[PDB]
RNA sequence: CACUAGGGUAAACCCGGUGACUGGGGCUAAGUCGUAACAAGGUAGCCGUACCGGAAGGUGCGGCUGGAAA
RNA sequence: ACUAUAGCUUUACAUUGUAUUGGAUACUAACUCGCGGCGAGGACAGUGUAUGGUGGGUAGUUU
RNA sequence: UGUAGGUAUAAGUAACGAUAAAGGGGGCGAGAACCCCCCUCGCCGAAAGACCAAGGUUUCCUGAUCAACGCUAAUCGGAUCAGGGUUAGUCGGGGCCUAAGGAUAAGCCGAAUGGCGAUCCGAUGGAAGAACCGGUUAAUAUUCCGGUACUGAUACUGGUGACGGAGAAGCGGGGCUCCCAAGAAAACCCGCUGUUACCCGUACCGUAAACCGACACAGGUGGUUGGGUUGAGUAUACUAAGGCGCUCGAGAGAUUCGCGGUUAAGGAACUAGGCAAAAUGGUCCUGUAACUUCGGGAGAAAGGACGCCUGUCAGGCCGCAGAAACCAGGCCCAGGCGACUGUUUAACAAAAACACAAGGCUAUGCAAAAAAGCAAUUUGAGGUAUAUAGUCUGACACCUGCCCGGUGCUGGUAAAAGCCCCAGUAAACGGCGCUAAGGUAGCGAAAUUCCUUGUCGGGUAAGUUCCGACCUGCACGAAUGGUGUAACGAUCUGGGCACUGUCUC
RNA sequence: ACCCUUGGUCAGGUUGAAGGUUAGGUAACACUAACUGGAGGACCGAAUCGGUAAGCGUUGAAAAGCUUUCGAAUGAACUG
């Protein structure tokens, strides 16, 4: 059957990536709890 | 006219559509069209703020010429063409300058015609004139409201309102919907009825062709659950009291014309 | 091996019968409810058509005199 | 059911002025709308404060 | 039913993941059912063969290794370690253009964070400036090489782009036609002899053991190609090329289970119910009823022929059987509900529920009503009363009675609304027993009837179900529609024929 | 789930609407017969989408499947 999982590189960036957390207020906040807390990974973008 | 279906399938029993005896030409003028998106009900902020529209036909904006500003310039009438974005017909013009225009075909307007727009206009079917040099109890249609706005009346198909009378800056005009009102006598009507008025005789015969039209599936509101409706719920089929819409508004005969509204000093006698 | 009377099969047709139940009609008396028509029969009558009434009937629209009174 | 409330609605004050004959009519200059200054309205409308109605549309609860 | 770690019990038990299948001879090795080579056998073959894209990311090739991983062992591996391997002016992408959408300018809105708002971004689309043939590696090739070519740079304001669907057609030897639901934008493009050729991808898997499913998982995964015989066919059966025998075996052949085969005589007696199975099945030629909305019903039903040889359909030949295997409608009569094709409870309900075409009522004269939003603004709609919205009914036919009393709806205080009163409105909610009116037509033991297996008739040997009637309708009833209705249904329900391991057993 | 933009896919067979042409027919239209035509939320049926009924599975090969059967299959279709 057809799973949750259905991988695509672009929406992956288009929805989690560095840039689009930049571009809001909210997202700014996610990188900076992240980067508080140590991330070596600090978003989708570092994967691969 | 109109052509009804011999009933070889149930979904063709009972559909009659129209025999589009009246175009002329099947292809739009390429200068006049450009290609139109839909919405699905959607704003702008991506939110469905109306129901049951969505899918169809795709479909290509005519650029109609509500506005007729071309005074003394004589146009020919060239073509009766189809107009997927309303139920009127569009008439294709050619003016002696050179330019190109789209109106709304009326009844009576043949290819090979010409029309005017203005003042010295003769008050024939197609030509344009402001209400104070036309002759009382004409029939008219794409009235305009204010003086070069373009018309925003009389415009769907088969309508047609009449001039009963004039009374100085203001005549008297009877509407469609049968309200009586004042109109600047400085704005613009067009001579006759609009065509196709064997457009309400028509009948889809299936729910595939309002699909194509582009209207989705209406629920009511007494088969949803109270949730959803004020008129849902129930044990089995109930009446869902007094009808009303999702957000409680009466629906038989509760007035919501703003009471204040100023325009209701030119409205004579009103009807719905 | 054909030909065929006769046999079986199916259908469909035609001719008859019977059937829970359910409708008119004729005739005889006269129980019941009214008085529709015959006099201008007490709202002149009748024809066609439509709607409606326990029933004769009533009403609308057009027609006719096979109607008085005038 | 009890108590609130979004929304809708009424009136007063502000925005808000002038003249005639007060209680209405008229005006244009506040203000509103249309076409590219001109046209159409007009001290209304809309908006703010206050106020009376309405309000399972929404909420907190009781039973 | 406390937490972590460790170790027990069940137990040498369940299980080792599709019943496509294996046998032998050699090789290597300490060790072989499984590794390598050969022969034979079997499976797929509109794929289980060959390609592109997404996704993965070295799994590709070679040498060492067999600890762990591999549901067994292993000398083998998509495993461990090391080395190697991807070559472009022409292929793909990018560079160019715009769609939905997104970010913005001038401006607008707003406790803040911010929300809007026409140029830019943004392919899944439009342009790209431009080839093939052959050979070669352990691993790359239109990229390397040999020919053959071509392309780009460099030194001597109206047209196009630019657009739909469907159908015909060009042993022996493309356009065309028809139709209505009327079929993007922008760039671009028109008219007005040398010397060079940049950047990124290129291995390998890819209907899968490498992707999504915790797995080397019977599932899911867009596009192209897909030989021969048979056929209408991309169905079906067999089979080339190519790819596979599905990473536990060997014996034995109890009970029992799973998937299949046959069955005397009977033939639904089974069971809640013919559930399941059996049966029907092809082409052609005859022949087709009630009813009907005149289209249908209909492939109704019911019959006949079919192989091979010879001769211009007849004559002959063979078999139990000529549709030959595989493949391939069961049919009829009669009810309830819903007109119909569709939709729905991902994972116990596919239906009579929802939708539907269509009918009515109500609102709305255009900054429309209505819907989102604090607002700006947007939808409605760039539509304009033959339009839009709210709400009920649900094709069609004949129709749709009485009530405005109740409840809704519409009219005529702070520093006028309302409320009253009167009037109206039932395809408004609702009612149809002293009253506002006391149920019209049509139906009726009904998807509604408690009593109740009501009573009578039919059908059976026997019928609490079924069909037709009756009417004291516990407690039907006219748009929360009444009563019918051809066609339709993986609907519910009754009776027949065919047929059979459902049953006697 | 719904919507928006841009693309793609649907073996084979059957039926035979509108329309047209030709004969008759009419004052003229209508109307009858043949040929043609190829419509349809039309029919049968692969791919595909769905999930009726039964069997199996229920520490499953699978946290919803498999086999047979069955619905739709040019559209209110499916799909990137
Ligand atoms: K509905
Ligand atoms: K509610
Ligand atoms: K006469
Ligand atoms: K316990
Ligand atoms: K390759
Ligand atoms: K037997
Ligand atoms: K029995
Ligand atoms: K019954
Ligand atoms: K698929
Ligand atoms: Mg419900
Ligand atoms: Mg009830
Ligand atoms: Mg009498
Ligand atoms: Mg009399
Ligand atoms: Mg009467
Ligand atoms: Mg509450
Ligand atoms: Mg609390
Ligand atoms: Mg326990
Ligand atoms: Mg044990
Ligand atoms: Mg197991
Ligand atoms: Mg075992
Ligand atoms: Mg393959
Ligand atoms: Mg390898
Ligand atoms: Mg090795
Ligand atoms: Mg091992
Ligand atoms: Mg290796
Ligand atoms: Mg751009
Ligand atoms: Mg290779
Ligand atoms: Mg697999
Ligand atoms: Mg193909
Ligand atoms: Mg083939
Ligand atoms: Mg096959
Ligand atoms: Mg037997
Ligand atoms: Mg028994
Ligand atoms: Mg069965
Ligand atoms: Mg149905
Ligand atoms: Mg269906
Ligand atoms: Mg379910
Ligand atoms: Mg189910
Ligand atoms: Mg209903
Ligand atoms: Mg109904
Ligand atoms: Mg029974
Ligand atoms: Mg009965
Ligand atoms: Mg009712
Ligand atoms: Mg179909
Ligand atoms: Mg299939
Ligand atoms: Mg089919
Ligand atoms: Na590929
Ligand atoms: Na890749
Ligand atoms: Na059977």
């Amino acid at each position: 059957m057809k799973r949750t999982y259905q991988p695509s590189n672009r929406k992956r960036l288009n929805k989690h990536g560095f840039r689009s957390r930049m571009a809001t207020a909210n997202g700014r906040r996610v990188l900076a709890a992240r980067r508080a807390k140590g991330r070596a990974k600090l978003t989708v973008s570092d994967e691969f | 006219g109109i052509r009804k279906l011999k009933p070889t399938t149930p979904g063709q029993r009972h559909k009659v559509i129209g025999a589009f005896d009246k175009i002329t030409a099947s292809t739009p003028e390429k200068s006049l069209v450009v290609g139109k998106k839909k919405t699905g009900g959607r704003n702008n902020t991506g939110k469905m703020t109306m129901r049951y529209i969505g899918g169809g036909h795709k479909q290509k904006y005519r650029f109609i010429d509500f506005k007729r500003t071309k005074d003394g310039i004589p146009a020919t009438v060239k073509t009766i063409e189809y107009d997927p974005n309303r139920s009127s017909r569009i008439a294709l013009l050619y003016y002696a300058d050179g330019a190109k225009a789209y109106i709304i075909a009326p009844d009576g307007l043949e290819v090979g015609h010409t029309v005017m727009s203005g003042s010295e206009a003769a008050p024939e079917v197609g030509n344009a004139l402001p209400l104070a040099n036309i002759p009382v109890g004409t029939i008219i249609h794409n009235i305009e409201l204010r003086p070069g706005q373009g018309a925003k009346m009389v415009r769907s198909a088969g309508s047609f309102a009449q001039l009963t009378s004039r009374e100085g800056t203001y005549v008297v005009i009877k509407m469609p919907s049968g309200e009586v009102r004042r109109i600047l006598s400085t704005c613009k009507a067009t001579i006759g009825s609009v065509g196709n008025s064997d457009h309400a005789l028509e009948k889809s015969g299936k729910a595939g062709r309002s699909r194509w039209l582009g209207r989705r599936p209406h629920n009511r509101g007494v088969v949803m659950n109270p949730v959803d409706h004020p008129m849902g719920g129930g044990e089995g089929r109930q009446s869902g009291g007094h009808p009303r819409s999702r957000k409680g508004l009466y629906a038989k005969g509760l007035k919501t014309r703003a009471p204040k509204k100023h325009s209701s000093k030119y409205i004579i006698e009103r009807r719905k």
